[PDB]
């Protein structure tokens, strides 16, 4: 499962969010290995957006036109066990639940993150 | 038992998990029940990359294959939707059992009642009314096909959603649509 | 067991068996599934000779009816659709059962949900949009009558197809058509 | 067992058992199969008292939602609509058993594939056409929602059947409809 | 269950009938009372209307408009068993089957009364 | 079962096809006998088209307009395990599979005949 329980994250616009996701694997998952990230925006009605993807040993990104080129995932070995992403140059149209999926069938784990992005610095 | 040998799903939440028009393009979300005789299932697809999100104007249908063998095991190669890598299998937790499904058959369409050159006769045909967004507002069709992309000694299952025509600049997308079948065995 | 107990069906295959305008003329596969309270059930008709392949310009309506005792066994009689040398039974193989139905209640509509003298209430019927030959620019509704043309202990399942009155010179045939019912037993 | 753990129904003739624009002033008759991943479901609704006998002109939707919580037990008070002291629970004859669902996940939609936030998703959703009083010349969509009426840790069913506009001093009454979702467990 | 078995009551016009419905309850049910009596009226065409109702140790009449007032349980103690009504002052318009449902969880029991009203005495 | 597998049978134009459809039955086969035979036409779409059928101890023919009067079945004993049947003055609309279907519950068989016909003989 996933190291990390739901948090919010409160950073000031144009900064880089630093969105966690460690997970540990089983023996029994001994399925295909698949990240996925969606997202909820506070500004539209749009829910479980996917945002990025790791599936059949790739990246996939270029879902969520507005994110574009903005994330990326952290870690440059996933399989090692984290999959947490950076989310830079942050805006205020970045709000919203961010959620990982880490799968490895039968084992399925999530995490649900709370980003908030302030005009200025100060959450103080 | 770990899993639920009368159910085989993609999970209730797969990630894109088909390359209908371009690589990892959409999500198939597709559970099937044994009930003896009859499969109860439950389908739904939803764009989530280039052309599905914006249906294009000249779109009529959009529609995807499952082909499976002849122990009723899915082939996981055109024309068949789901992606090599994407879950489909027994039922266990939220997830999928790792065991090989030994009992496919049980899930098959039957062929004497849809025979693989049948595929345009009505009674290969399950066809049904629905909506697109799940808007009442956006009729359209669901047509499910049974052994009709099939091999030999294969079986299939079609699903075709038409109408599309009149909508535009929509992402595709599709309510969880029933449907169901007489099995092989 | 060599048959399955809960599910009776026509074979996936039937011969011409009805004799509803003339002599054989039609097929009609029905398969019905116990899952407890409810029944999966799925219907399809199909003409093969007379009238019933070339609707006539007034006909409105095709429907079957399948009325069965209170032990719930089918009766091969007037007005049933089913010509008595038609299998109908439990599911063994591709094929009928030759055992009697024990169990017949299980798979009746329920007289406290469908009353006898309540066939015209909305709640004693399923009705539903689908499409002659499964063609998606022919609509037809499909309404399944529980309990209204019975006798008394006895039970009943009614099949109309209406809307036809626009179609012409076509066979009559119906793509494979689902519905359920609450069950007596 | 006296009773059937794979159904939960209100039996199938309940007395009028909501409170929807006024005490006891309709009935709704709703059964829930379980067979594996799939809830196979029949509902049907009928106005017997007040302005559900008689469909105002500005009406264009009626609709019904039953909240459970995290056990998948049914909570009987707003929104849910049978009254406290409705009949609801495992089958045991016509009627229902005292016994407590211990259960109730496995007749629940799941949340993975119905997220609590995602009542808008046409995946949560599950739309049909049917027709009031069954009559085939008032058509009317019904819409079941799956989760959207929840709490947390929570689970719900909606029932929204539209349409409903052009339909006047007519009392509301829909036929038995069917429809099935992905069980929680 | 129910104590008289389905039978049928001529009355004349004006008289008041009394339709029996007494009951017996078993250690098993358990659950809550609720009695209610549906009709079928002759003249038309609906069938199980409710004509008065017994639920959550409350009274519920004024459902078949063309009966109000005119039903009401002849017993002042339901619970005891027995949810007989009056139909007072009959009319033509009240022929037809009523119907008595009594039930107790997992119990449920109903008689089925067939009212015939003559416009003026005799059955002779 | 049918005693013969999947054959072709190549015939000329104005010609007589016997095609064969011999079966045995098992002693749980004691369901009544149902003999069909059906045809998926080349030169059209229509497929499984009834031809010729026997039930309920009589035969049922003119159900296929194209062949009408050209189809019997060869056996003067069906029940005897025999159902082959000729289809006579053979015409190039006749080319398509013909399938033979014998079912006594449990029991059910069918072969598949494909059958050819030629403007003039050979097939040399």
């Amino acid at each position: 499962g996933i190291t990390t329980p739901e948090e919010m994250i409160e950073k000031a616009k144009g900064e880089t969010a630093y969105l966690p996701c460690k997970f540990t694997l089983s023996p029994e998952d001994q399925g295909p290995l698949d990240i996925e990230w969606l997202i909820s925006p506070a500004d539209n009605q749009k829910v479980d957006q996917v945002i990025i993807l790791y599936s059949g040993d790739k990246i996939y990104d270029d879902y969520y036109p507005d994110l574009k080129g903005r994330v990326h995932f952290t870690s440059n070995d996933l399989k090692s066990g984290d999959a947490s992403i950076n989310v830079t140059n942050l805006q205020l149209s970045d709000i919203g639940t961010y959620q990982c999926k880490v799968k490895k069938a039968p084992g399925v784990a999530n995490k649900k993150i709370h980003l908030v992005v302030l005009v200025k610095p100060s959450g103080a | 038992t770990p899993y639920d040998p009368l159910t085989l799903w993609t999970t209730p939440d797969p990630p894109p998990n088909c390359s209908l028009i371009q690589e990892l393009d959409a999500k198939l979300t597709l559970c099937l029940t044994k009930n003896g005789s009859i499969v109860n299932g439950i389908v739904s697809l939803v764009g989530v990359k280039g052309n599905l999100l914006n249906i294009q104007s000249t779109t009529t249908t959009v529609g995807v294959h499952l082909v499976f063998d002849e122990q009723g095991r899915l082939i996981t190669s055109t024309p068949t939707a789901l992606v090599p890598q994407a879950s489909w299998g027994y039922r266990q937790g939220q997830s999928v059992s790792t065991n090989t499904v030994t009992n496919g058959l049980g899930f098959m369409p039957n062929v004497s009642a849809y025979p693989r050159p049948n595929a345009s006769e009505a009674k290969s045909q399950m066809v049904s009314l629905t909506y697109l967004q799940g808007d009442t507002s956006k009729p359209i069709t669901m047509k499910v096909a049974f052994n009709g992309i099939t091999s030999l000694n294969g079986y299939s299952l079609t699903f075709m959603w038409s109408g599309l025509s009149n909508y535009i600049n929509q992402p595709f997308s599709t309510p969880s649509c029933s449907f169901s079948y007489i099995t092989q065995e």
